[PDB]
């Protein structure tokens, strides 16, 4: 038994998106199909939830009739469509299945994809350095994620804290580490094909 | 109306 | 854990039950047990009775003015709550023990033993059509205080509670359920012989079934369609046998056999709900009061034949149609069971 | 209608083989359709607690659950050192469902100081601009802290999960002006 995801990206606010989830394993007639959403560092809510068997769809209050849910018996695939996207829906997307008789947790949750709606291009990032103890590497203005950033193409591992990203109100994002030389950074950004490397020498 | 109450753990 | 109560509309009457769902293991059904609290001065010469009817009920309870029940009483039972009786049967038992220690001394022990002849709950399905509830064999405990079992009722007096009765699966699975046909033509010696075996005799619902069916076209017609179907048939017994059979779910496949050939395949075919919401007389597992529910649980008979047609039973087959050309429409039938499997 | 639930505490710590206590609460009466899940950080969540007294199939028995009312008890007899992570709980007998806002669970250890460090902008990052200080605080417990800025707003904080080498956390924390505005002090 298994369950797989497919069909995350990034949409204009506006537009639309269609995800899907394939189930194997179980029988779609003998389970149900529910979907919840989590923002970042947020606690995951309920969305959408299909009932093949009842032939019974419901929907959250905060999305009704902006979203569509559908089920196909043939191959065991459900089908659901994204409209009027608003840039609060952006979140991680699961895809999850329930006992239909009778209902008693979820006991099988999907591997998990993400949604991101906005109007942000491709950035490549721009390496500040930071030097005078320590020494970090700074990255601003960036987009999309992620960023692999190594000190000397990974030399040494040690002493270095690398932070998550965070998006301030310019909708490029930002990261940061720093290493740890009280005596004495190659970064790579795979979606914008750029590779950065520079040094800071006090 | 159908409801419950307490009932104890002997 | 807990316990389900329902009060009287006055609040001076209050029956306690100990489970809303009753289960049978095919000899012994577990008993009816329950306690109802009542102040003794608000009645200070009545009498306390419970009863456990079951009746064959049409339509519904919510004032609807229709033609109400044909309210034929399958079986009824009376027990005297208070004034006290005699200890048995046997004891008060450990969860009446239990709610008479966290109440005191205002409960009231009753105990109720269902026979094992006595039917199951099941609901035929309201058309649209027509209006309210439908008919369908179901359970009620009622309790009651009055000086006499003939009194008449009264709503402040009576308290009314439903139950219900379903059977769940057998661990032992039983024989493989398969059949044959061998069809020959009016004078020619060529025939025509066919297989249809299943995975099992047992089925959950929803799950699918792959039927199992073999052609042995060794003949001079040809086949033009094969029709697969599940078959519902429901044993009415009121005073006299009836059987409203209904199909529930159908597949086709414009699949020709062709003379002096073989052609063996497998289907796949699920009774569900989702798309038989309108056909009338088709048979649900008992509801609580309105809510939804899967189709009718197959009924499996005791091993002693007796009779149990007392009510409503239940049963599944399919039936898998060859269509041959020119005529000679052969079908092959078989049954099997579907329904609920042992919680916990 | 829209049934909140109301955990608490949000956050809390212990240490290996610790008896921890997590108490759901339900703006209305649930009889028994609450469940409890673990979400391991950026991974898939996953069942523990289901009938709200029953231990899912492939769970260690150390785990267990209890009702009173309408008030919920969770308990951990000998926590294992791969357990920290963030717990929800959830009631399921009313559509919509309604989820928790999370309970995170962390190993403990001693008060660590740490070592604040600020670094100006570079001479590129003062070509470009904008200028962004730099604020550090590495190793340091617990995560709380209080941080002053004056030479404000304008100021965004970032900070790790605890370091297992040191059990231990880092927070970094950017305070990004314009030149004109930096200069000015």
């Amino acid at each position: 038994v298994q369950l797989v995801e497919s069909g995350g990206g990034l949409v204009q606010p506006g537009g639309s998106l269609r995800l899907s989830c394939a189930a194997s394993g179980f029988n779609v007639y003998s389970s149900s199909i529910h979907w919840v959403r989590q923002a970042p560092g947020k606690g995951l809510e309920w969305v959408a939830s299909i009932s093949s068997y009842y032939g019974y769809t419901y929907y959250a209050d905060s999305v009704k009739g902006r979203f569509t849910i559908s089920a196909d018996t043939s191959k065991n695939t459900a089908y659901l469509q994204m409209n009027s996207l608003r840039a609060e829906d952006t979140a991680v997307y699961y895809c999850a299945r329930s006992r239909q008789f009778w209902y008693s947790g979820l006991d099988y949750w999907g591997q998990g994809t993400l949604v991101t709606v906005s109007s942000a291009s491709t950035k490549g990032p721009s390496v500040f350095p930071l030097a005078p103890a320590a020494l970090g590497c700074l990255v601003k203005d960036y987009f999309p994620e992620p960023v692999t950033v190594s000190w000397n193409s990974g030399a040494l591992t040690s002493g270095v804290h690398t932070f998550p990203a965070v998006l301030q109100s310019s909708g490029l994002y930002s990261l940061s580490s720093v290493v740890t030389v009280p005596s004495s950074c190659n970064v790579n950004h795979k979606p914008s094909n750029t590779k950065v490397d520079k040094k800071v020498e006090p | 109306t159908t409801a419950s109450s307490s009932l104890a753990k002997d | 854990t807990r316990v389900f109560k329902k009060s009287s509309p006055n609040g001076k009457l209050t029956v306690y039950l100990g489970k809303r769902d009753f289960v049978d293991h095919l000899d012994k059904v577990d008993p009816v047990d329950g306690v109802v609290l009542v102040d003794p001065d608000y009645l200070k010469d009545r009498k306390v009775f419970v009863t456990l009817t079951v009746a064959f009920r049409y339509g519904r309870e919510d004032c609807d003015v229709l033609g109400l029940s044909f309210r034929k009483d399958l079986f009824i039972a009376n027990y005297q709550a208070f004034p006290p009786t005699p200890n048995p049967p046997r004891p008060p038992t450990r969860l009446q023990e239990r709610l008479l220690r966290k109440l005191g001394q205002h409960a009231h022990p009753f105990f109720f033993t269902i026979p094992q002849n006595l039917p199951s709950s099941v609901t035929l399905q309201p058309g649209p059509e027509d209006t309210g509830k439908a008919l369908g064999v179901d359970f009620e405990i009622r309790a009651f205080v009055a000086k006499s079992l003939e009194e008449k009722s009264h709503k402040r007096n009576s308290v009314r509670l439903v139950i219900r009765k379903v059977q769940f699966a057998p661990e032992k699975p039983g024989p493989q359920p398969s059949a044959e046909t061998t069809r020959h033509f009016l004078m020619s010696d060529r025939s025509l012989h066919l297989e249809a075996s299943l995975d099992k005799e047992l089925y959950y619902h929803g799950e699918p079934l792959n039927v199992n069916v073999h052609v042995t076209n060794n003949s001079t017609k040809t086949v033009k369609k094969i029709k697969v179907s599940v078959r519902q048939y429901a044993d009415i017994v009121l005073f006299s046998t009836a059987q409203y059979k209904v199909p529930v779910a159908q597949v086709e496949q414009d699949d020709q056999v062709s003379p002096s050939s073989t052609f063996s395949k497998v289907y796949t075919i699920t009774p569900f709900l989702a798309n038989n919401r309108e056909k009338r007389g088709l048979a649900l597992d008992g509801k609580l009061k309105h809510e939804d529910t899967n189709l009718a649980s197959s009924t499996i008979v005791k091993e002693g034949a007796n009779k149990e047609v007392l009510g409503i039973l239940v049963s599944y087959r399919v039936k898998v149609k060859l269509v041959v050309s020119r005529g000679g429409d052969v079908s092959v039938e078989l049954p099997f069971v579907l329904m609920h499997p042992k919680p916990h | 209608s829209d049934i909140q639930m109301t955990q608490s505490p949000s956050s809390l710590s212990a240490s290996v083989g610790d008896r921890v206590t997590i108490t759901c609460r339900a703006s209305q009466s649930v009889s028994s359709a609450v469940a409890w899940y673990q979400q391991k950080p950026g991974k898939a969540p996953k069942l523990l607690i289901y009938s709200a007294s029953s231990l899912y199939s492939g769970v260690p028995s150390r785990f267990s659950g209890s009702r009173s009312g309408t008030d919920f008890t969770l308990t951990i007899s000998s926590l294992q050192p791969e357990d920290f992570a963030t717990y929800y709980c959830q009631q399921y007998k009313y559509v919509p469902v309604t989820f928790g806002q999370g309970t995170k669970v962390e190993i403990k250890r001693t008060v660590a100081a740490p070592s604040v460090f600020i670094f100006p902008p570079s001479d590129s990052q003062l070509k470009s601009g904008t200028a962004s200080v730099v604020c550090l605080l590495n190793n340091f417990y617990p995560r709380e802290a209080k941080v002053q800025w004056k030479v404000s707003g304008n100021s965004q904080e970032s900070v790790t999960e605890q370091d297992s080498k040191d059990s231990t956390y880092s927070l970094s924390s950017t305070l990004t002006l314009s030149k004109a505005d930096y200069e000015k002090h």
